[PDB]
Parts: C-alpha cells; structure tokens; sequence
C-alpha cells in the first residue's frame, strides 16, 4: 500500500483552452 | 486551464482510471485498494472504500472537473478508454453491457475506472472490468452511478 | 457531431470589447463551434448555426445585424411568428444538420456547455428530464435540441416553469426554420 | 440598432482528449 499518483488527465469535450 | 474529469492514475504495479463525479474521484478497488491519493500537500485519503461494490474514492484531485450522473437512463453507453478512445456499448443489464464491437483485451487495458457516459455524456457507470471470451473483450462489467451516490 | 455529445464554451469578448463591437459592426475575432453565445446591450443568449445559417430567436436578436469581420451583416431569414432570425453562418463556424430521425430523446445544451436530456412531449415541447432553476436555463435561448445523433432538433425557446423552476421548455422544431425559409 | 455581437462559443465537435501536459 502506497499511493496512487496521476500521471495524466482526460478531458471528454476535447477542450483546448 | 483546461479540467478533466478522468485522470489517468497508476500505482506501481499498474495503472488505470478515475472519474470525478459529484465532487469524488472514484475509481476501482482492485487498482487502489485502500491507498492513499498524492496531492501536493501530501498524501490524502480515501473518502470511501467499498471492496464489495469494487467502490473507492477520494476527494477530486486539481484540474478536474466532475461529471454529471446520468438522468436518462439510456442504454446507448460509451466507454472511454485511457488513451481517450470511444467505445459504443449497449447496456445488458444494471451492470452489464455488450460492446458494439468487441476489441482485442489490450485495447481496453488500464481504462478501469474509466467512465460508461449515456448520449448526454453523462455518468452511467465506472468501468469495473472486461469481459472477454478468449483473446477479445465482448463485454463490460461496471459499477452503476446509483452505488456510488448511494456511497455518498 | 456524433454521440456521446460533450460539449465546452469558450468565452472570447469582454463587456468593453463587445460594447464597442456592437456600436462599429466590425468583429475581427476568429470563428469556431456551431453554437455561438451572443449578447446584445440588452441580453445575452445562444446562436446555433445549422445548415449553413447562423439561427436565434427573434425575440432575442429582434432585427439586429451581426457584427462580422466585414462590418454588420443584415439577416437573412427573420420571422416574428416562427420567433426566428437567422444570418449566414459566420466564416470559421460549423454548422449541425436537422434531425432526420425524429428522436424522442432530445438533449438541450446550455449557455454554460451542459447538454441535459429533455423528453420530447410535442412538436415543440420536452420534459427536461431532470428540473433546473430557471437561471440555469437564462441565456441559452437560441441553444440547439440534439437528438442522440448531434443533429438539431429544435432551439431553445422559453422555459415551462412553475415557482422559478423549469421541468419542461419550449422550442423551435428545426421545421419552422425551413419554413422560415421558403417565406 | 446595435449588432449582436459574438462574445463567446460552445463547440461540440471536441472528442475526448488526454489534457496535454506542457
Ligand atoms: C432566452 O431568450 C434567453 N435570454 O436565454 C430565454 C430563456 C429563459 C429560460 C429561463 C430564461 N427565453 C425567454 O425569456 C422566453 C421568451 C419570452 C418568455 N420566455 C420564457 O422562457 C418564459 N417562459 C415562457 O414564456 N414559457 C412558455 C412559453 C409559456 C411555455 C420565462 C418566464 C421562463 C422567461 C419568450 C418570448 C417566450
Ligand atoms: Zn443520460
Ligand atoms: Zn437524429
């Protein structure tokens, strides 16, 4: 048992910005 | 400054998803177990555990966004995956669905806690794990948005 | 589009910038989506461009002109009756098709990007399957009805509420706005 | 009259997208 780390990110609207 | 409402998460064995939805970020039991999510602050705890329901959650990590449960009850479902693909699945029953068309295992792999969106986008469930006959996935198990608000 | 419809607004004006755009007709600025959120110095709703032709309610844009990068542009179509005005689609926009499918399950998306599911009752009516305040709903006026497709259906209208809370809305079947048209 | 002027878009022609990291 550690930690969960994000290593990256999904936007469903395909939003640039 | 965009947000996302799936973060691609990992542990050190693997890797998978997690869904913001109604301010928590949920994911699967068998890929965070009881740990604890990094935050810049420190490690932060889950919210709630649930190994029966395969349920685990924290509060929603920085640059997500949550996603809305779905009020349609639609059984038209996508799932996406973690590379961000689409796939059309057909609901089979509260936690089952078939894929429109079967992909190989590995297309689904690490997309676990991913979310099954209706038409409108929205959260119909948390993908639990792939059904597949042989080499191919047909179906998908998941975990319906009703145990998670009925976690919260 | 297609399915699942996800959606993001992306504000691109100030209160300043517009002020002085809405006065000289002349906006450089670059054009993207099929939805365009529009004000007036009296309002601010939704435009969705279906067809080639940017479309909005009339009681929203009344007989204004557009500001394009060429100056004002006069409407093209404009029908107090139907409730619509509509003037060539801005350069850079893309444009939804009708609905050809007639789809009971419609999907309104609002001024702030939400698509909510609202169920067709009539040729201009929809339970929104889950109620929102009215202010919610304020300034999506003009805002596409998709089918589960991504295909226009109708433009939002007005709000059927009760104690400041809409559990239906009132809209425009794509169909008036080829009658709109033809007129 | 004063012209509607565009202070804003919604798209939805955007897909999902993994949020480029930079
Ligand atoms: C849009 O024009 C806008 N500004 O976004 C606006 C959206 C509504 C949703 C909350 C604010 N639509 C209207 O204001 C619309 C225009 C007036 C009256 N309108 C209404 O929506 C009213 N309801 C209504 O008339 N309902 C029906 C037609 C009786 C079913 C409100 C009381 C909600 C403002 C007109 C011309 C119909
Ligand atoms: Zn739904
Ligand atoms: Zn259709």
């Amino acid at each position: 048992k550690g930690s969960v780390v994000i290593v990256g990110r999904i936007v469903l609207s395909g939003k640039p910005a | 400054q965009v947000e996302g409402e799936v973060q691609i998460v990992s542990t050190a064995t693997q890797t998978f998803l997690a869904t913001c939805i109604n301010g928590v970020c949920w994911t699967v039991y068998h890929g965070a177990g009881t740990r604890t999510i990094a935050s810049p602050k420190g490690p932060v705890i889950q919210m709630y555990t649930n190994v029966d329901q395969d349920l685990v959650g924290w509060p929603a990590p920085q640059g997500s966004r949550s996603l809305t449960p779905c009020t349609c009850g639609s059984s038209d479902l996508y799932l996406v995956t973690r590379h961000a693909d689409v796939i059309p699945v057909r609901r089979r029953g509260d936690s089952r669905g078939s894929l429109l068309s079967p992909r190989p295992i590995s297309y689904l792999k690490g997309s676990s806690g991913g979310p099954l969106l209706c038409p409108a986008g929205h959260a119909v469930g948390l993908f639990r794990a792939a059904v597949c006959t042989r080499g191919v996935a047909k179906a998908v198990d998941f975990i319906p948005v009703e145990n998670l608000e009925t976690t919260m």
